[PDB]
């Protein structure tokens, strides 16, 4: 069961720190990434971290945001700095089981999506 | 006589459980530097692939240096094609069949930059 924590309306230039709650050992050494989605816009990529603790960022959030993960905590963090009004969207956190001794097609499970808003 | 090409007409077929990308080269010459540019919004499930004597592994967005391509003597209409399978070349489940539609319908495109000697 995935879930997010942190976020909420902050003003331009503010900062927020989202945390993803991976419930169980099924998520150890698993590639997980962050995605946003605004009204009228499809789900866009934001940031991701691989099992080898790599860094994959979008372009509109390059240098401003920062992703990481505590492998023992089963928690992925997305530090968002210098927030602009376009960053207002529901921030979903996704993880992807890489053949965790599964059975069916390794699907893509997500969270529910915390809300983030940037005011002028 | 250095000519830089950026090719983005990658067409996709499949052989069994594996995806086959392909792009055409419109001028002959000797490649001095090649790099493949992967743009995507959905996870690629650690798909490994081969292109121009180069092993890469596309997880999300990345721009891979096609190392083994330095020196390839290409010709007019020479088709550069490569194979790609998810899960480090295991093609587990319907993943690659999903990743297929992420290529044919946008959401995942390739960009081929070539530094040739014409």
């Amino acid at each position: 069961q995935l879930q997010e924590s942190g976020g909420g309306l902050v003003q331009a230039g503010g900062s927020l720190r989202l945390s993803c709650a991976a419930s169980g050992t099924i998520f150890d050494g698993v590639d997980m990434g962050w995605y946003r989605q605004a009204p009228g816009k499809e789900r866009e990529f934001v940031a991701g971290i691989t099992a080898g603790s790599s860094t994959y960022y979008a372009d509109s959030v390059k240098g401003r945001f920062t992703i990481s993960r505590d492998n023992a905590k089963n928690t992925v963090y997305l530090q968002m700095n210098s927030l602009k009004p376009e960053d207002t969207a529901v921030y979903y956190c996704a993880a992807y089981p890489l053949d965790e001794i599964g059975s069916h097609d390794p699907h893509s499970y997500w969270g529910q999506g915390t809300q983030v808003t940037v005011s002028s | 006589e250095v000519r830089t090409y950026t090719l983005t007409a990658f067409s996709f077929s499949r052989s069994g459980k594996q995806i086959v990308f392909s792009v055409t080269v419109p001028e002959a010459g000797t490649i001095s530097s090649a790099s493949l540019n992967v743009i995507t919004q959905n996870y690629l499930w650690n798909s490994r692939a081969g292109f121009m004597n180069t092993i890469f592994n596309m997880t999300w967005g990345s721009t891979i240096t096609l190392g083994g391509a330095t020196g390839m003597m290409l010709s007019k209409g020479q088709i550069l094609s490569g194979t790609s399978c998810s899960g480090n070349g295991s093609c587990t489940g319907t993943l690659d069949d999903r990743i297929f539609n992420e290529l044919t319908s946008g959401r995942t495109t390739f960009t081929l930059t070539l530094v040739m000697q014409v």
